[PDB]
């Protein structure tokens, strides 16, 4: 790295610095004097103070993007959010005034919905025993599950089956299945889940 | 003469009666295969070698009895599709008799290759030119490096002496091609001091040449006899009746370990050999088998009445193994 150790990552948040000083703790209180004599890395351009930064799919940009290309990894994101709105205000118009006070038009909420319906809880580590192999179930931290949820919806929607469908549209349709519990990322997490039930047997390895 | 290995056994073993369809997976010289339709005259019986020579004596046989007997050509991986092309997919067959090894035609023929005393070309191929491309015994030793033909000494010949045999035929290879059986043995022989040739013995402690266990490894790497006996197996137990009696004949130790292991599951990646002592050991580390398809006719492994094995010493080492699918 170009930072020497010495250098701290910036904290950007517009609310962490109005704070008041009398709410302020002893310990909270050295925390701010101290920063005042440190070095503070430069803001990377991924994230600003924006009201509208959302890291989570700030994230699945990121994991979406091929060969450096942003622009192009951002416009699919941005036009599946926009898919999904316009697919919820179709859903929303044709619906009775019953059933519009359970649907969602928020592409946001439905976005990280959708993804914590995947994260799985429990997850197989592939071990070796006596030149054999069997796979061994283990809890996952908070980070994995998260992770697993964004590689498995960006892998489903690269399937090869989808035949001349744009990304676009096959995100948002997946988003929308699985903010239903259904589609098949949701399935690969209770596969998941069922075959570190088959191996609880096997926790002891 | 050669009188079909255990034929007693392996008749009442099987017990044909009428009615009962039954496959022979090695017809070879017909021996057996002529001892069970004599027994039963209303037999139904199919035949099947890797030996298109073997193939044509099943074919003049087939005069004896025009439908009772039917012969087929190929490989043990090849006949449940030759079989299949019949369309006896459940084939529902009685019996099933693997015999294994090399056939006393195939071996007492010196043209064929098989016998190091005689001088053939060395081809040690039980294929008879059906395919004429198959690899034989002279093109795997001037073809293989050291450390490629020392394991197929090691694994298939039970040679403790894999580096020092294989290195000689490297070396013999390269003064002239190794074509001839004699000049393999000679080969072999020259890996060790003269007096060498004779100093090891049989399990009948009757001497043996330094080579026997060389033109064992290459008949059964040519041959591909190990791989070809697990697909074998298998496909006669597709095709084997429920209730249905196999019996395969186990002349060496590396075949009979496959049918032991087949026919009781045990996984074929395990440690030879293994004692109770290790047994406790390998599970005790663990610590911190599926049901059988089988009902073996004889618990323990048959062998040759020790006054028959002086009559035919060929068959010595044959080790029977019956058992019924489940
Ligand atoms: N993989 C294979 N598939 C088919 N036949 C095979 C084979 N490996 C060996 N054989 C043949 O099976 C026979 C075994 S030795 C001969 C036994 C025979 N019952 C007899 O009449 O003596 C030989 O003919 C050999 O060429």
């Amino acid at each position: 790295s170009r930072y020497s150790p010495e250098f701290k990552d910036p904290l950007i948040d517009k609310e962490y610095y109005r704070k008041p000083v009398e709410e302020l703790t002893e310990e909270e209180k050295y925390v701010r004097e101290l920063k005042k004599t440190q070095l503070i890395k430069a803001a990377p351009a991924g994230k600003t103070s924006s009201v509208f930064e959302d890291p989570v799919i700030s994230k699945f940009t990121n994991m979406m993007m091929i060969g450096g290309n942003k622009v192009l990894a951002r416009s699919l994101m941005i036009q599946t959010l926009e898919a999904v709105k316009r697919k919820q205000f179709e859903k929303y118009h044709a619906a009775s005034a019953e059933e519009q006070a359970t649907i969602e038009r928020n592409p946001y909420t439905i976005f990280h919905q959708a993804l914590k319906n995947c994260e799985p809880m429990i997850g197989l580590v592939p071990i070796l025993k006596g030149g054999r192999f069997y796979q061994v179930p283990v809890p996952l931290p908070d980070r994995r599950r998260r992770f697993l949820a964004m590689k498995w919806m960006i892998t489903e929607c690269r399937d090869k089956k989808h035949q001349r469908t744009l990304m676009p549209e096959k995100l948002s349709h997946k988003l929308l299945e699985a903010f239903h519990n259904q589609g098949p990322v949701i399935k690969r997490k209770h596969d998941l889940h069922k075959m570190a039930e088959a191996n609880r047997a096997l926790a002891h390895y | 003469l050669h009188i079909p290995v255990m034929v007693d056994e392996v008749v009442h073993c099987l017990s044909p009666q009428k009615g009962q369809i039954f496959l022979d997976m090695t017809f070879g010289s017909g021996g057996h295969t002529k001892a069970i339709l004599q027994k039963e005259s209303d037999i139904v019986l199919y035949a099947l070698d890797r030996d298109p020579t073997a193939y044509a004596l099943a074919e003049h046989l087939s005069e004896l009895y025009p439908k009772q007997i039917r012969a087929m050509l190929g490989q043990f991986s090849q006949a449940e599709a030759l079989l299949m092309k019949a369309g006896v997919q459940p084939g529902t067959f009685d019996g099933v008799l693997m015999d294994l090894g090399c056939s006393s035609m195939q071996l007492d023929t010196p043209e064929r290759g098989f016998s190091l005393r005689k001088d053939g070309p060395l081809d040690m191929r039980m294929d008879g030119g059906r395919y004429p491309d198959m690899p034989t015994a002279a093109d795997v030793v001037n073809a293989l490096d050291q450390q490629a033909l020392a394991s197929i000494l090691r694994t298939y010949g039970e040679e403790k002496h894999a580096k020092k045999i294989a290195s000689a035929i490297v070396q013999a290879r390269s003064i002239y091609p190794i074509t001839r059986t004699q000049q393999l043995a000679s080969i072999v022989a020259g890996a060790f001091p003269p007096s060498a040739i004779y100093t090891r013995k049989d399990l009948l402690q009757r001497s043996t040449h330094i080579a026997t266990k060389t033109f064992q490894a290459l008949r059964i790497f040519v041959n591909n006899e190990l791989n070809e006996l697990y697909t074998g197996l298998k496909t006669a137990q597709k095709f084997l009746r429920p209730g249905g009696r196999l019996v395969a004949l186990s002349f060496h130790s590396l075949e009979d370990r496959i049918v032991k292991r087949f026919l009781l599951g045990i996984s074929m990646t395990e440690r030879f050999n293994l004692s109770v002592r290790q047994q406790v050991m390998k599970t005790s580390q663990l610590g911190s088998r599926a049901p059988l398809m089988w009902e073996l006719i004889h618990k323990k492994v048959l062998s040759p009445q020790d006054q028959d094995v002086q009559d035919n010493p060929r068959g010595r080492s044959a080790k029977l193994r019956a058992a019924i699918k489940l």
